Order: C-alpha cells, then sequence, then structure tokens
C-alpha cells in the first residue's frame, strides 16, 4: 500500500504481462479504465475493489475516490514517469502540446511507449501527478500523442 | 486475474533525458473514450 508508482499484470496470458500501470496516492490506487476495464486488483494477499470509475475520461480508482488533483500550468516541461514492460522506470521531460476540443484544452505529451505503460503518470517540477499516460491518438505522420489525462478530486 | 507489483518513488528527475515536440490539435472525445483528430 505504499506511495509509488506500480505494474499492472495478469497471469491469465502467456507468463506474465504487463497490461498497464497506476499511481497509489492517500491509500487509493488510480489508473486509466481501459487497463483494467473496472476489475478487481490483487496486491499481494490482499484485495482492491474499484472505487470510482468512468469509461470516457478512461479513469478508475481503487479503495477510495479519485485523489490526484493537480494540473498543468500550460507553460513549463513535464516528466513522464514510464513504467514500459519488461523494463526499469525511467523519467522523460517534455514540454506538452495541447488537446483542443468542444470542451476546452488538455495537454498532451508526445512519447510513444507500449500501451502496457498506459497509466503511468506525468509529473510537474514539484512532483505531483499532473494526470496519467495512454489516452491518445495517432497524428497525420503515424506518431503517438497522449492526452494528460486528470480526474476530479 | 490482475495484481499489482511497486516499481519506484513518484519524484522528478534533475537531470532526465528531454524530448519529444509539442503538438497543438484539434480532437474529439467519443462516449467511448476514445480520441480522433478533427
Ligand atoms: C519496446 O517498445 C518500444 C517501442 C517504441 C518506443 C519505446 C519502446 C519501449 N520504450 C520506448
Ligand atoms: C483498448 O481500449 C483502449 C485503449 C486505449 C485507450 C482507450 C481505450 C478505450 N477508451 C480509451
Amino acid at each position: 500500500t505504499t506511495d509509488g508508482v506500480y505494474r499492472v499484470m495478469t497471469r491469465r496470458l502467456l507468463g506474465s504481462t504487463q497490461v498497464g500501470v497506476g499511481v497509489m496516492q492517500e491509500g487509493v490506487f488510480h489508473t486509466m479504465w481501459h487497463v483494467t476495464k473496472g476489475a478487481a486488483l490483487r496486491s499481494g494477499e490482499g484485495r482492491l475493489d474499484p472505487y470510482w470509475g468512468d469509461v470516457k475520461q478512461d479513469l478508475v480508482s481503487y479503495c477510495g475516490p479519485w485523489k490526484l488533483d493537480a494540473a498543468w500550468d500550460g507553460l513549463s516541461e513535464v516528466q513522464l514517469l514510464a513504467v514500459p514492460p519488461g523494463e526499469r522506470a525511467k523519467n522523460i521531460q517534455t514540454l506538452p502540446g495541447i488537446f483542443k476540443t468542444k470542451d476546452g484544452d488538455i495537454g498532451a505529451v508526445a512519447l510513444d511507449y507500449p500501451a502496457g505503460t498506459s497509466g503511468s503518470p506525468i509529473l510537474d517540477k514539484s512532483g505531483r501527478v499532473i494526470g496519467l499516460y495512454g489516452n491518445g491518438v495517432v497524428i497525420k505522420n503515424g506518431s503517438y500523442v497522449s492526452a494528460i489525462t486528470q480526474g476530479k478530486r | 486475474d490482475m495484481y499489482i507489483e511497486r516499481a519506484g518513488d513518484i519524484t522528478w528527475e534533475k537531470d532526465a533525458e528531454v524530448t519529444g515536440n509539442s503538438p497543438r490539435l484539434d480532437v474529439a472525445l467519443d462516449e467511448s473514450g476514445d480520441f480522433s483528430l478533427v
């Protein structure tokens, strides 16, 4: 239950497979809905049950309500704490671009990691999680851009 | 049946590698939570 970044694994396939990543903060585990599809999770010999989730936001929290409330300032570089399948956690610094939608602007990071990296946190300079990586779009030249997806606290 | 495994602390790294551009994109978000380009 310690704070930090965690891999989301399954053994229902060949060997052990990393389906995503998430953030433990204030006793709540945070990941993207498409990683777990809202299923319960095991942590050691304990169980984490879903508490809140929303397919359109593509987010889910376990054991309590969504706790992450920091937001990109729109100006400064951020860091993706990428936890790729089978690889050590590594920080990647970038200046986000912007997703412009009919409902306002969202920060976006032009960094391409395997699908199992979904749920990795994006951080501001204070180390606060400003959103999660892994819900995005493929742009004209074929490369992948992720929204900085943040919930409501 | 899925399980979680700790991978590290959540901290800013002072001398991280810097990469990626900063695209400004018009996008739409549908009821299924999927983004598309406009
Ligand atoms: C291993 O697959 C790929 C493919 C593209 C980019 C990255 C990886 C792993 N980390 C960055
Ligand atoms: C497999 O489904 C995925 C994968 C990535 C992002 C999203 C979904 C569904 N809504 C957002």
